[PDB]
């Protein structure tokens, strides 16, 4: 969901950049690639 | 549209590395001990200074991470290459600013 994730979350960094490593941070490094 | 760059592409281009991994920054930071140890005039203005934004911005979310050994070693390699770069900068400042 790079529209929702990329557009809607971290394009203006609202919310912060570490929560993407936290709220989406459970063994999903394939989806981070 | 300059605001579309300056708001969306600004913090988008900032939060590119919102999560980014641990070893790769050591790899390309070491490749910036390749390129940052090529001098200034070989490398060039926003080439050199923007690579300083790449280690500046590679020391970036690591305060946001956690304490392993690669954390402290990459803090050493990063910040000492940073101050090598900064010394080289002010050297070049003074180098032309009494070229008169």
């Amino acid at each position: 969901n790079s529209t929702s994730l990329r557009k809607m979350l971290a394009n203006p960094h609202f919310n912060a950049k570490d929560f993407v490593h936290d709220k989406l941070g459970n063994a999903s490094a394939i989806t981070i690639d | 549209r300059n605001n579309v760059l300056t708001t969306l592409q600004r913090n988008i281009e900032s939060t590119l590395n919102s999560v980014a991994s641990v070893k790769d920054l050591a790899n390309e930071a070491s490749k910036y001990e390749i390129i940052l140890q090529k001098g200034i005039n070989q490398v060039g203005l926003k080439q050199y200074t923007q690579v300083v934004h790449k280690l500046d911005d590679m020391l970036e979310d690591i305060q946001s991470r956690e304490e392993n050994s690669e954390f402290h070693g990459i803090l050493t390699h990063l910040e000492q290459l940073i101050k090598r770069s900064e010394a080289q900068l002010r050297v070049y400042f003074i180098s032309i600013l009494n070229s008169i």
